[PDB]
């Protein structure tokens, strides 16, 4: 399947920031 | 027929029993506290549940990111249900968009209509990456949220990617507008109080597609029909007068924005093909997301507009 996704971003953190 | 974000949040709310408890609790405490801009704040999840707060105080609980699950998907949820609102972005709208100017004001993303909403981006074919896994972005919800650092309440807008997975990480993402800084110093420049860097770049990301919802003048339409930002803002959800109850949405709300846009830049490309279909011997000029400042009054304001597509003859 060659038409697909061309741009990736940063998976999200599975925590939270210090606070 | 039925939105995928609707039936993983009916699935959630059946699984975890105490939802709509936790979630009239959420209701109580957002009648009485009158927040301005949050409906109803992360830090006070523990408070929902006594379980969910005996094992996320044990050592662990900061370690389990199952109850960090649950917590970040009670206070989406709860604060989502009211309005159940989904902006699809058009096609010929959505590979427009690129990142904001640098210098647009935090301010600007404190015009959301609803205290949360889910925008359907999924015709970008953005993924997210985690550690060898790529998942394809659905879409995300930007909802509110008010943060206690110490000593100080912030105004902060939280994000949710939503893949379509069963193991979605649903942990919201916090990006501080309270401070006059623009989107380029705190997302950049890392001058928030929140500096993990990769949620900040996911989150510069997802911006520009946010914007929709908070420009004065936006292409929505429900149903086909158009809908002003006057009509956007006026509440969805209703409140019993004797009880205090909620009474929400059954099904979502399915806006589209740039819809018009879209069907203009469809006709223009029409228009090129059918040139190249009779062969005689006629370009789109994308459009983006324009950035400036009228600067005037002596305060100091930047403004972003959408600059259309225009047909080039």
């Amino acid at each position: 399947y060659q038409k697909m996704i061309y741009k990736l971003l940063p998976g999200p953190n599975k925590m939270l920031p210090k606070v | 027929s039925m939105h995928h974000t609707i039936a993983r949040m009916n699935a959630f709310n059946k699984a975890f029993a105490n939802a709509k408890d936790c979630y009239k609790k959420m209701q109580a405490w957002h009648l009485l506290n009158k927040p301005k801009h949050a409906f109803f704040p992360m830090q006070n999840t523990p408070a929902l549940d006594n379980g969910l707060a005996a094992l996320y105080e044990l050592r662990g609980g900061k370690e389990d990111a199952h109850i960090l699950s649950i917590l970040s998907r009670l206070y989406l949820y709860g604060a989502w249900r009211n309005t159940l609102g989904i902006y699809q972005l058009d096609e010929e709208i959505i590979k427009d968009c690129k990142e904001l100017p640098d210098d647009t004001p935090t301010s600007i993303f404190l015009n959301l209509p609803d205290w949360c909403v889910y925008v359907d981006i999924s015709s970008a074919q953005i993924a997210t990456f985690d550690d060898g896994v790529a998942k394809h972005i659905k879409g995300f919800w930007a909802i509110y949220d008010i943060v206690e650092m110490n000593g100080i309440n912030h105004d902060v807008l939280d994000f949710v990617v939503d893949t379509d997975t069963d193991d979605n990480v649903y942990v919201p993402q916090p990006f501080i507008l309270s401070s006059g800084q623009s989107v380029a110093e705190v997302l950049d420049y890392g001058a928030s109080l929140f500096d993990d860097d990769t949620s900040n770049t996911l989150i510069k990301g997802l911006l520009p597609y946010l914007l929709w919802l908070c420009v004065a003048e936006p292409d929505i339409t429900y149903k086909g029909l158009p809908v002003s930002r006057e009509e956007l803002t006026r509440p969805k959800h209703s409140i019993n007068k004797k009880t205090g109850a909620f009474v929400t949405p059954s099904e979502p709300f399915i806006y589209q924005i740039g819809e018009r846009l879209g069907s203009e830049v469809r006709r223009y490309q029409s228009i090129i093909d059918g040139e190249q279909k009779r062969n005689r011997p006629p370009h789109i000029r994308r459009g983006h997301w324009h950035g400036y400042w009228q600067g005037t009054g002596q305060a100091k304001e930047f403004r972003v507009r959408w600059q259309p597509a225009v047909f080039v003859n």
